[PDB]
Formats: C-alpha cells, structure tokens, sequence
RNA sequence: UUAAUUUAUUAAUGCAAACACCUGCAUUAAAAAUUUCGGUUCGGAGCAGAACCCAACCUCCGAGCAGUACAUGCUAAGACUUCACCAGUCAAAGCGAACCUCAAUUGAUCCAAUAACUUGACGGAACAAGUUACCCUAGGGGCGCAAUCCUAUUCUAGAGUCCAUAUCAACAAUAGGGUUUACGACCUCUGUUGGAUCAGGACAUCCCGAUGGUGCAGCCGCUAUUAAAGGUUCGUUUGUUCAACGAUUAAAGUCCUACGUGAU
C-alpha cells in the first residue's frame, strides 16, 4: 500500500504523467480509468503496473484486470497527487509506451488535448477506422486528453507513434490524400474520399497545415478541399472542421454524393 | 462560591484506594 | 504557573505536550484554574481560545480525581458535563477533551442534534456512562424526555458560550436541562451582557465572576489591526474581490491565507458562495441550513485548513479556535457588536502570538455600527 | 495603466469574466485572445473597452484593430486575473425553409462555443437555447465560439414554452437521439423547414419534446455508430446533422 | 444615467370597444416624474473472530410496513395560567382496584391544505449610483544676503583591541554652494506578470563526485547518505512562470529574492 504521497514510486509516476519527455525516456505511460485500462488491455497494450486506490482495490475486479501486473494500493492523497485530473481515477495502469473503405485522419503538428479529444469523439461518432498523429511523445491517456475523449479516445483505433515521417509510409496505400484548408478552392463534399480510400491530413487550429503536405495531397492524386464559409469568420475550430469532413465522408459512403 | 460540609463529609474515610476491597452492604439489614 | 495548580502526571505531561504553546498558564488562566479547582461556581469572560477550556478542564480533571468510580455504574448519566451552542463547537471541544483524556481515565463523549442517535444512545455511549460529556441542549433534552440520560448524577457542569447559551432559543432548553443543584457550575465566555447575567442570578447563590483585559468595551485587540470600509456596498464585494486580489498577495507568499467570511444569512451566504466559486475562489460554506454530514466534512476540512476561503453563517460566528487564522473578512458585519468582537476573537485564536488580518465591509444598517466602530 | 491591482476596471472585468451570472447582470462578454478578438471583430462584435497587455502593446498591431474602443493599457494584475489573454475586449453581450439548431437545457460553455462555431460554419438561420438558465455571455462560451454568436440568431430566453410558440410555422420537428432508429440523412429536414431538437449533454432529450417531434410531422433521427461508443459528442452530432441538412439542401438527398 | 422605481405623457405595437377616427388595458422604449452619492433515507450477517467505533462505486439479505388496542376509574383541598376570557395544565385528603408485536420499517424545518384536531414536497431586520476647481444659506478653525541645510576641515578632546591623522568624531574656528525655507519686495500690476539585463541564496541534487543496500554477474538502473564547488539548452503555437511540438544534453531540478530586478 502507498499512503505517503512523497514516495519515490509516486514521485516517478507524477513525473512520468506530468512530463511527456519523462514518458518517452522511461518508455512508459499512465492511463487513468477502469474503462480506459480495459480499452488499453483490449487494444493490445501490455500493462506493467496497476494502481488501485482505496476505492477500486475494494472492488477486486480491477485487481482481476492486472493480469499479472504489479498491483499497489493507493491512498486518497497519493491518488490525487499522482493523477493529473482533479478527480483521481480509482483504477490506473502504467504500461509500456484498416477496414474496407476506412477513414484515415492524419493530425500534423502539436494539438491541444481538448481538440484531440473532441476529434476522437467525433471520429468515433462518424466511425473512422484509422488515425495517425504526431510522434510517440504525445500521450492520449493524459487526464485532459482522456476526459476530452469522453471514453471514445480510448475506444478508437488511433496510432500515437505514427509521427510525421512514417505517416506517408503508413498511408502510402491506394488512398487519395487531400488537403483541408480555407484556401483549398475544390470543395469538401466535392471529393471522392468515400467512393475510394481516403488519407485525410489536417493541421492544428493555431498551427496550420504544412505546405509540403498540401503539395503532397495534390501529388498523391487528391485535390485541395475547402469548406465554403457563408459567414464572415475566416476559420472555425479544427475539431468542428474534422467532424464536418467525417460526417460528409460518412454520408457520401452511405449513398450520398 | 462553594459551600462544603462543616463537619466530616459522609463516605469520606471508607473510600480508600481499593474500593472493591470494601466489605459492602451485602445484607440490606 | 501550571505547577501552582498541582497538575497530575498525565496532566503535567499533556501540558508539556502543549509546549511551546503552553510554557506557563495565562494570567486569565491563572485567575481561572485554581478558583475552579477551589470548586466555586463562577463565570469567566476572557479571550477566546486563550486556554480557558484547558483551565476549566484541569480543575475539572482534579475534581473528577476526587470523585469515586461507583457513580460511574451502568445506565446513569455523567458527572462531568459541558455545553456548547453549536455542533461544530461541541465537536471541537470533544476533540480537545479526547486528547487530554488519552493519558487519563475520563471518557469523553459528544451529543448533538441532526446526527445518528443510535450511536449517541449506544450501549457504550449512553448506558455505560462517561466521565466527560459535551452535549447540545436538543439532544440532551430528547434523551431526558426518552429517559436515555439523567440529571441527578452530575457533579461538575461547564457552560461554554454561556452568553450564546443565554439565547432566547437556547435559554429554555438550558432551563429544561436545569438536576442536582449542588453541582459545581462554571461558565465561560468572551463577554457578559448584563441582561443575561441577572438571568444567571435566577439560578445563582453567591457565585463568582472572573473578567479579563479592559473592563470597558474591549473592542480592539492590540495584536489585531482593523480598518473601516469607506465605500458603498455595491462594489464592496468587488472591493472584497479586490481584497481577494490583495488576498492573492496573501496566497503568494505562503504566509497562510485562511479566510473566514462572516455572512448573516444562510441563503445570502449561499448566493455569495456561488458567486465566489464562480469567481474561481476555493471557497467552502458552512451554515445552519447545510447538511449535517456536509457541515461535518467542511468543519474537518477547516480544521485541516483545506479551504483557504470559508463562509460562515450565524451558526458559526463565535467560539472558533482555528489554527492558522490569518484572514478574517466580515463580508456581512455582525448585527451585534459583541458578535463582531467574537468573530474577531475567533481568528488569531492561538493567543497574542499568532497574527492575522481583519477587514469588515460596511452597509447602511451598519451605519449606526459606525458609532459602535468608534 | 492602473496603479492598483484591485483597480475598478480590473475588479469589474474580473467580476464580469469570472462570474457568468455577473456577466448576465452586467450584460457584457469578454473576447479573450488576439486571434479570438480578431475573429470576434470580423464576426461583428463591437468591443466597448480594450485591454492591451505589456507585450501586446509593444507590437501595437492590435492597437490598429481597435478603431474607437475604450483603450486601456493592461498591466500585470488585470491580465493575470483576466487570464482564465492579453488582447482583452469587453464587448456588449424564420426564412424560407429555415434551419434552426436547438440545444435543449443547459450545457458546458466550451462545447456550446464549439457548437456555435460549427453552426456558423454550416450556415444555420437560427440558434435556439433553453430558458434564462442558459447563458450566452459566458467568456468561455465566447472564447470557444470564436465570436460567432454575435453573428448568429441566438436567443437564450426562448425556453421550453415560447420557443415552441416561436416555431409554430410549418417546420418538421425532428427528434435527434441515439435511440431514433429513422436515420439523420433519411429525413426530409432539408426539402422542407425543420425544427431540429438536440438535448443537453447532462440532461438528455425531454420525452415531451421527443413525443412532440413525432407529433409535429417529423421522425426520430439517429446517427449510425459503427464503433462501440454509446453516444458521440452532442456538438459533433449537431454539426453532422447541420452538414447533412446543408448537403441535402445543396442538391443531395 | 445602464442607481432604484415607475410611466402621469407621448410613440409604437397587440388586445379590447365602433365600422380611416375615438376610448380602455398590457408591454416596450423616448422623454420625463419620485427617491438615494454614511461616519470615525433507515436495519440483520461478514469484512470488523472476545467493552466501543471502523473504511471501500465492500460482500449478501432487507425497509418506505403490517397486524392488534384507542383503575388509560370516580370524587375532592390547595396551586400554574397561553399575558382578558375561552381554552388549558399540576396536585394533597376521600370511595372503589392492582401491589402492544415487530428487525429495520424512516428526515428536517419552511410554504401548503385543515376552523381546529389533523392531512400535503440548534436562532429566519422593508427597500434607493457618481459630480459641482461655479453651487446656496447656516456652523467650526532675475537682483542683496545666508538667520536654516552647507563641504578642499584647523586645536586635536575622544573612539577606533594599541594607534588623535586606515576610518570616524564634538567644542569653538580660515571660510564662502546659489540646489531648500524666508528675510527687502530693488526689472512689474509602499507603480504590477513575463521578458531584456544582472543575477544573490537553499538542497529537498536533474547530472557530475564519494559511497551503503539492491530483486547489484556486466552494461543500464532503483533506494539512501554526503556534496551547492559547477551547470541545468535551443527554437515553434500561445504576451502565461505551465502545457503540446522537434533537435538535444551527463542534466535540460525546484523555488525564494516586493510569486527578484521598469525613480526607462
Ligand atoms: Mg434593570
Ligand atoms: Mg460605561
């Protein structure tokens, strides 16, 4: 049991959760939540340690979820300091850090946890079968990221170790790469992203899309797709644009044009 | 203030350290 | 000093454990402790949290040492009793009593309304009988009406917040509680309004009074700096927010920013607390309308100083002995100048040593209180 | 620049921004962020007071964007208490086949602002909310909305009663829920006027409104979820419904 | 005036009334009108094995009850009094007799109904901004010089561990800055977050040094002690000490210094 919040294991867990460079150097990530831990175990992640507070250890179901991993009882203050959320999740796991016509979405550059979680929830709603993002230092099990995903981020098939370099290699198949920007006009609904496979590349809201990716989208047989802005606002949120693009693709794959 | 008894107070000497060592009124007589 | 009181080795060891906060008895404590150990029925008005509870308890412990255990037979009531007007004050008193009685043989218990009566009337709570019991008047009256407690077995009674116990809501239940009349009665308070003291004369016979500090209106503590609010109420909360911005400086230096807010009405306290929690302030509110478990949790947090901002209703104005009390804001100025002074003495309750900040808002009804501010 | 950290401008700004009920009492909103303030100014929001931070006025580009607002140079403490943001702007708070997006009950402000940006992108002709408990002057709602709510027909006092009286025209009241399956794209909400009702995230869809949607000539419309997630985001679902309706009114079916 | 409140009055609507005009009722404004701008949920078994208590979004049975009654006599002094009465109460002497079940089965004030009895989901003041450096009456109190600050300081009394003269220093005293007070009226009616800069301090050390144990064969580690002598990067988004991004590093540690340092 861990009652003292100043324990070295608790300090190491807090350093790993708070710092993504610590997660990259230690090769370990922390996922808070019994449902999140179950989704990680089902997705193929191998847990190395299980953290159970005074509430989830009494359940003994999360103790069954360790599957041989190290289980340590945690006090309330230890759980509160260790978890990056205001509400500490009772069950946590410290682990080692496509279908036909699949929807592949590539998120370049740095992205906020709220925007990433909203994009994950919208993609789960639409039913995207492939997600590529930045390199391995980005953790989708962060409390802001996990809370923003509403459990859909743990439930979606997203690759967090894709990186900007191997994403063209991971999407070198027969998928038309398209650039989504306000200066792209073809239109978003005027694309063949549903009748054939699509590898959608979208930049950050405040980070933008790279010019090389925009050139490569035209190079990869696709065309630049723009959203017609009837209003006076030049750009909306990137998550809303991704949700609209996923909805248009799902509608056009559901028999629309 | 506080008025205590002028003479010897009742049940004072028979207390002692060992209260259970008292013979006790086993009979009501 | 304390050794002049003839403290027992448990009492002397507990007093030594109270060091460096207790190296000798206070002058008011010196005046109070052995006269109570002389058994005289008396009332003492002094500084809040000045060790007066300890001064009353030490003589009470000495008197209980002279009491036989045969009166501690099953089903009877306690011989040492204490009264508090609030469940929080009674809980704090019971917590203080349980530390001293850990090295002693006195059993310490607490009784208040709105709590589990099964645990209150438990076989090791009501029937087994305790030496020290602090009880609210409502729970005690319910127990006496239901014959769950008695009043002929008492021998030493203590009336904490006796002026607050002299409330019109509180006087009738106390008189109903009032019972062997030969028991030693000691009352403790901060000040004695005259119209209640003669009420004590309704049940008094050659008692004694022990007063501390200035005999005049002892409104200003020499260790407390006070200010007058020369502004209207409309931005005053905003000014309080500005004071909160000033308290932001108090949040910056680590010098403790435990803030206690005086609010007259529980619903007004709720509205102000919703505003403050909206204003991203770590505020917890305690009131007479709060849930009993919620109030207990909030009181435990304030004892741990978990919430640096805490609002209090009329239920929680006086009697507080809170560690680290550095910020006190009368968000509502108290309707009684005695109540305002009692709220002022609730902060900095470690004594004349621990400093603190006091700021009081000024409203139109409190305009006549400005002359009281003089 | 103001000498006191509790300045009356600073105190009023912190009161209006921090407390959205105080924002409703004051009738003002806060544009927070240079990109957000630019989007609000382009979206038609007219600021009433301006706060320019210590390094924001050094560039002075945003000083060109004022064009007549009350410009106060913003120092340390006002910016810090205003940070929830150095370019701070204190601003004032049925067509043929009309498109109305109705968010039932109260909701979180960030999701509400994202939904407002999505509705601005789609081009909905009406934004409908709950009763007086729903606040559109929240600074978080303004920040996530990117100032678009000033350009949208949004009314937050419509309530469960008068909004049904506000939509007594021939609008097909469509029920949008996870248990609706008709489908969202399988509805006639684009060929005719529609009254699309979206329930709250923490309150859900009212059974009376769900019964009235089927009663008022519409049908229950559900979003098909291939995955294992029980419900998607309400803002994402509303954006998907608005995009499907705009597509089907743009020549699709 | 976006203090408060109306709205006598218009102007709109809408609704009435009459068949474009008039009157009435609501709302909205414009404009007004009236008044404010203070002082110094509840139980049984286990977790909880032998006076209490004990914990889990702990392990199982349960509860929003049901059934069964309403000497619990009569007479009779003397008292309390709902601030009147009414209504209510206490009770001595006498006549006539003795000498609820349940296992939980429930909750609180407040607003209701009810004439009431009864039935419904731990302390509870009547209210109003800012200006008048125009308000009005009435009350309460350059030139002359350095008397003052003035410094290449003399006699050295004296401190400065000794040592007047490393340094300071009083009494009187060579004197003569035009920056301060007037004297004459000489030409006249307690500022604030980063950042730039400079950084000082601590180890509770991120690395390096020295070690002990290690689930330390070795490489990598972990723990603990000692060590502040030293450093602890560069850029992107965002003005945020944090956060996301890449290249890193032996490490990119933390804070304090008015959350260091704007009399620029
Ligand atoms: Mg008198
Ligand atoms: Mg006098």
């Amino acid at each position: 049991d861990k009652a003292y919040p100043g324990d070295r294991r608790l300090s190491s867990v807090m350093t790993i959760v708070k710092s993504r460079p610590f997660r990259e150097k230690q090769g370990k990530i922390l996922l808070e939540g019994r449902r999140l831990i179950s989704d990680a175990l089902k997705a193929g992640a191998v847990p190395k340690m299980f953290f159970f507070s005074r509430l989830e250890y009494l359940k003994e179901l999360p103790v069954d979820k360790l599957k041989g991993v190290s289980l340590i009882k945690v006090k309330f203050e230890d759980i509160k300091d260790w978890s990056d959320l205001v509400t500490p999740q009772g069950i946590m796991g410290i682990f080692a850090k496509q279908h036909s016509l699949p929807l592949l979405l590539i998120c370049d550059n740095l992205r906020d946890p709220g925007n990433l979680g909203t994009i994950l929830r919208s993609a789960a709603g639409a039913g995207c079968s492939k997600v590529l993002l930045t390199k391995g230092c980005v953790d989708a099990w962060e409390p802001k990221v996990l809370r923003a995903g509403m459990g859909a981020h743990f439930r979606m098939p997203i690759i967090n170790n894709l990186e900007w370099e191997t994403v063209p290699n991971y999407l070198p198949p027969d998928t038309r790469v398209y650039v989504a920007d306000n200066c792209g006009l073809v239109q978003s609904y005027d694309s063949d992203w549903t009748e054939a496979p699509a590898a959608v590349v979208i930049g950050g809201e405040t980070y933008g899309v790279s010019l090389e990716s925009l050139q490569l989208a035209e190079s990869t047989g696709g065309k630049r797709l723009l959203i017609p802005v009837v209003p006076g606002v030049d750009s909306l949120n990137s998550a809303m644009a991704a949700s609209i693009l996923l909805f248009e693709g799902k509608r056009q794959l559901r028999g629309r044009a | 203030r506080r008025t205590p008894p002028l003479g010897p107070m009742p049940n004072s000497d028979i207390d002692l350290s060992n209260l259970e060592r008292l013979e006790k009124y086993r009979s009501f007589d | 000093s304390f050794a002049d009181l003839g403290l027992e080795p448990r009492v002397l060891h507990a007093l030594q454990e109270a060091a460096p906060e207790v190296v000798q008895p206070t002058t008011v404590q010196s005046s109070t402790i052995p006269s109570l150990l002389r058994g005289r029925h008396v009332v003492c008005a002094a500084e809040t949290g000045s060790g007066k509870t300890l001064s009353y308890l030490l003589p009470l412990l000495q008197r209980l040492l002279g009491q036989p255990s045969l009166d501690s037979l099953p089903i009877p009531a306690p011989r040492g009793l204490v009264l508090v007007p609030s469940r929080e004050l009674a809980q704090q008193v019971r917590a203080v009593a349980q530390p001293l009685g850990r090295s002693l043989g006195l059993l310490v218990r607490d009784l208040e309304g709105g709590h589990g009566m099964r645990r209150i009337r438990l076989q090791l709570s009501r029937q087994p009988s305790a030496d020290v019991l602090v009880a609210t008047p409502g729970a005690l009256w319910k127990a006496l009406k239901s014959r769950l407690i008695s009043l002929e077995q008492l021998s030493f009674l203590v009336l904490d917040e006796a002026d607050t116990l002299l409330d019109e809501s509180f006087l009738e239940l106390v008189d109903y509680i009032l019972f062997n009349p030969k028991a030693q009665l000691v009352l403790v308070g901060a000040t004695f309004p005259e119209g209640v003291g003669q009420l004590l004369n309704k049940v008094a016979s050659p008692d004694a009074v022990t007063t501390i500090t200035s005999s005049k209106l002892h409104c200003i503590m020499p260790h407390v700096k006070q200010t007058f609010l020369r502004l209207k109420g409309a931005d005053k909360v905003a000014e309080l927010v500005h004071i909160l911005k000033h308290r932001d400086r108090a949040e910056r230096t680590g010098p403790s920013g435990t803030v206690l807010v005086f609010c007259n009405s529980s619903s007004t306290v709720n509205w102000l607390g919703y505003i403050l929690d909206d204003h991203k302030i770590q505020h917890l509110r305690l009131q007479g309308q709060m849930p009993a478990l919620m109030r207990v949790g909030i009181f435990q947090s304030f004892q741990k100083s978990s919430r640096d901002i805490l609002l209090c209703t009329d239920i929680a104005s006086r009697g507080l002995d809170s560690t680290g009390v550095e910020l006190v804001v009368n968000y509502d100025f108290p309707p009684t100048l005695q109540d305002y002074i009692h709220r002022a003495g609730r902060v900095g309750r470690v004594g004349s040593e621990v400093p603190g900040t006091v700021i009081s808002f000024v409203t139109h009804p409190w305009d006549v209180s400005l002359v009281q501010k003089i």
